[PDB]
């Protein structure tokens, strides 16, 4: 059943959560670029290539995450809007949609999207028994294209005065 | 007494069997401090003790941005 | 059925302390066989 | 078993089924 | 079963092994080619042979080591496609396939490829009831050429500044 109370403390709960994150993980981009560096200058390429695909995984993760606290944010702002009306607004509707989708991708790291996801469902149940694009790709498990990933390496090695050669 | 109740067939399987367990113990003891590592992150920068590096080695002497770059990377493709 | 009851406790507490007893001969046992191989007699350390 | 393991610890040193089932099953 | 977080952890753990036997051989290495100098200094010729037979065999381990690395972790890369299809993706199949081929021949060193092998076949039991060729004759058990053992005593003697005369 639909508590509005919950809802709204699991969502300042969420947005708290997702700033720890994205700090944490940014910092981890910083630890591992300069690995990534390292495996560089000692000359291995292609293990660089796959500890680059692991980092850009991370800052899609965390660009998806400051996506999700938007939209947080956005509930939390309309959140009289959805405790006064029964049925949801137009601008609602890709804050809500969004969330209940990418809430099973990120059940690890954000356990209180889960029960976001819970309570909008339940708030909603007579709509489903929209989402963001660019979101959508950023939570996309998909490998990321091989010249976006020799860029990367690039910008590393301008970074950290490696010498490295593209394909 | 001592050569027939230790062998140098159980001395090589003791001898092999502790090396392999100091092994698996590196492997563990890797592991927690990569875990102890990552869970206090903030606490460490890795541009400060960069940079704190580079200030006390000019001190004694030896001698031995980024972000938006490849964040404006991924807004191209 | 009280008396009875009686009984099927009581039996259950000997199979109990039968298998404790017969965990102890065990480790009783494999003692002896130690022993026998330390004196070498392989019939003694079979039984 | 017990023996082997026993006499291994004491330094003393000293699928069939299946192969036969399958061979009355050839003859 | 295929359960995917321990195949995860125990890909994990792949990695952190086969870093920890490379540094060790490494320096196993390093330590044997003295005893090799000690050898061609003592004048004993094909004695320095055969240590060079097991020098070869360990450098090719080490080798063979550091490509099941690059393939664990493009595993550990593509963990998300790994639990999202059920098909074998065809940048995924030589990874593991070599993986699936490797861990019998590795069962003593490294003791987590044969739980990640289990997994990899559980997973795909529908395909498996390719390879890499490199990692498949750095995996052979197979004499080196004399030529190549040749060759290496005489780069043991130039570094340790002994007289060796080759065939």
């Amino acid at each position: 059943g639909f508590k509005a109370e919950r809802l709204r403390v699991n969502l300042r709960l969420v947005i708290n959560r997702l700033k720890l994150l994205e700090k944490k993980k940014t910092e981890l981009a910083q630890k591992a670029r300069k690995e990534i560096a390292d495996y560089l200058a000692a000359g291995k390429d292609e293990r660089a290539r796959i500890r680059v695909e692991h980092i850009i995984r991370e800052d899609y993760l965390v660009e998806a995450m400051e996506i999700l606290e938007l939209y947080c944010d956005l509930l939390l702002a309309r959140f009289g809007l959805i405790q006064s009306m029964k049925e949801l607004d137009s601008g609602l509707a890709e804050s809500v949609s969004t969330l209940i989708w990418a809430a099973p991708r990120l059940q690890s790291e954000v356990a209180e999207l889960k029960i976001v996801a819970d309570q909008l469902c339940a708030k909603y149940s007579k709509e489903y028994g929209t989402v963001n694009d660019r979101l959508m790709h950023k939570l996309s498990v998909e490998a990321p294209p091989k010249i976006l990933v020799e860029r990367y390496l690039i910008e590393i090695a301008k970074n950290y005065n490696v010498p490295y050669e593209p394909d | 007494a001592t050569l027939k109740t230790m062998n140098l067939e159980k001395i090589s399987a003791l001898m092999d069997k502790f090396e392999h367990q100091f092994e698996t113990l590196d492997v563990q003891t890797q592991q927690m401090e990569d875990t102890m590592s990552s869970t206090t992150t903030l606490t460490t920068p890795q541009n400060q003790v960069d940079m704190l590096l580079q200030e006390m080695a000019d001190e004694a002497g030896l001698d031995l941005e980024l972000s938006q770059r490849l964040a404006r990377l991924r807004d191209q493709v | 059925m009280e008396k009875h009851l009686f009984n099927l406790k009581f039996a259950a507490k000997e199979l109990s302390r039968s298998a404790k007893k017969c965990d102890k001969e065990e480790k009783a046992e494999k003692a002896k066989i130690e022993k026998a191989i330390q004196k070498g007699n392989m019939e003694v350390a079979r039984i």
